[PDB]
């Protein structure tokens, strides 16, 4: 079966 | 108390432009992605029997890690990492018996950043053939650990050392083994 | 090359209690070793861990679809991946190789260290006990602790300080999840007289 990847959130350019 | 923990651990490091994408189960590596080859690399061959991972997905994540690093570096006013030097231990895989094949393990622990040079030495000479190593393994204190391996045939004639270089050290660190 | 370095880490963690009855998901972001922002499924939104993360917690929490995805992670990610990996991780059981030997060749009636070397086992949970003529020894027992080999096996060496005498039998006993029946290894003092 396929292992699921967690996504990374993108920081505010601030 | 928890029974198990699975961690998808990643890093990106400047100015080296080095990154890592791996999964850990209770402190052992399930796999990492070789991002040069875009390949899932299982820690034990047997793990890929049934499970799969789309290696391309790691590259997307590492790109976000890079972009985030750029932002955090600015937010911190270019506060750089403090070097934390490793603790090194040399172990054998099994009790040593003369002329019974065994494996020397060099365990490099509690260090950061994840850049290290590790060299096995036999009678002071670098050993290039038959050696293997792990990627950087995450710790719960957000330092790293790593293993290097050297299969060997025990003798009374040979001595071994693991030589470790790291920015946190004042000189190369040598850990010795002999029969 | 001693240029300053800058490190970003992310750890997406799944913590499992009583099989998968309770799961906690953490989405954790780090600058060097410093965690700056975290989603904890027990909280249900991002929170700044340090001031470096304040801009991100606010920004991500304002994205409804983003939060909904994180809140479903306990199932879409954690329980899913537990199921994928269970047979070769959770259910991995590797039986220990046990070797008993004196640390040095010494005559009887003098101090020695008896070594119980327990190698190649998985998982890490183990109990190693020493007995002298059937009586459990508690004092004078020193160990390496649990050593990870990095290859999904562990080892430990458990040493007993003793003054062995002719006719004594020392026994190392191991309790471990891989066992289907007891594991004991004896050393007879009369075998090394």
């Amino acid at each position: 079966k396929r292992i699921a990847k967690a996504v990374n959130e993108k920081s505010c350019n601030c | 108390k928890e029974e198990h923990v699975i961690i998808q651990a990643e890093f990106y490091l400047n100015p080296d432009q080095s990154g890592e994408f791996m999964f850990d189960f209770d402190g052992d590596e399930i796999f990492h992605v070789d991002m040069a080859k875009k390949e899932t690399v299982w820690r034990l061959e047997e793990f890929g029997r049934f499970a799969s991972f789309e290696a391309q997905g790691a590259l997307a994540n590492i790109a976000v890690d890079k972009a985030n690093l750029e932002i955090m570096t600015k937010r911190s006013n270019y506060t750089p990492i403090t070097n934390v030097p490793p603790e090194v231990t040399v172990l054998t895989n099994s009790p040593v018996e003369l002329r019974e094949p065994n494996v020397l393990i060099c365990f490099i622990d509690k260090f950061t950043p994840p850049v290290v040079n590790v060299t096995w030495l036999r009678n002071g000479k670098p050993v290039t053939t038959g050696v293997s190593e792990t990627v950087f393994l995450p710790r719960e204190d957000h330092l790293f650990r790593k293993f290097h391996y050297l299969p060997f045939l025990p003798s009374t004639e040979d001595v071994y050392d693991c030589r470790v270089e790291h920015w946190g050290l004042d000189e190369p660190l040598l850990k010795h083994w002999e029969f | 090359d001693t240029r300053p370095r800058f490190l970003e880490q992310v750890k997406h963690e799944c913590h499992f209690f009583n099989g998968t009855e309770r799961v906690r998901f953490l989405d954790r972001y780090f600058y060097h070793q410093e965690e700056y922002v975290r989603f904890d499924s027990d909280v249900g939104e991002y929170r700044a861990v340090t001031e470096l993360g304040r801009p991100d917690a606010e920004y991500w929490n304002s994205q409804k679809d983003l939060l909904e995805q994180k809140r479903a992670a306990v199932d879409t990610y954690c329980r899913h991946n537990y199921g994928v990996g269970e047979s070769f991780t959770v259910q991995r059981r590797v039986y220990p190789e046990v070797t008993v030997y004196p640390a040095k060749t010494q005559p009887l009636q003098h101090h020695n260290l008896l070594v119980c070397s327990v190698n190649g086992f998985y998982p890490g949970s183990i109990e190693v006990r020493w007995f002298r003529n059937g009586q459990e020894e508690k004092t004078g027992v020193v160990s390496t602790g649990l050593i990870q080999n990095g290859d999904w096996t562990f080892q430990t060496l458990v040493m007993l300080e003793t003054v062995p005498r002719s006719g004594e039998v020392y026994t190392c006993q191991v309790e471990h999840p891989s066992l289907t029946s007891p594991l004991t290894v004896e050393w007879r003092a009369s075998s090394a007289d």
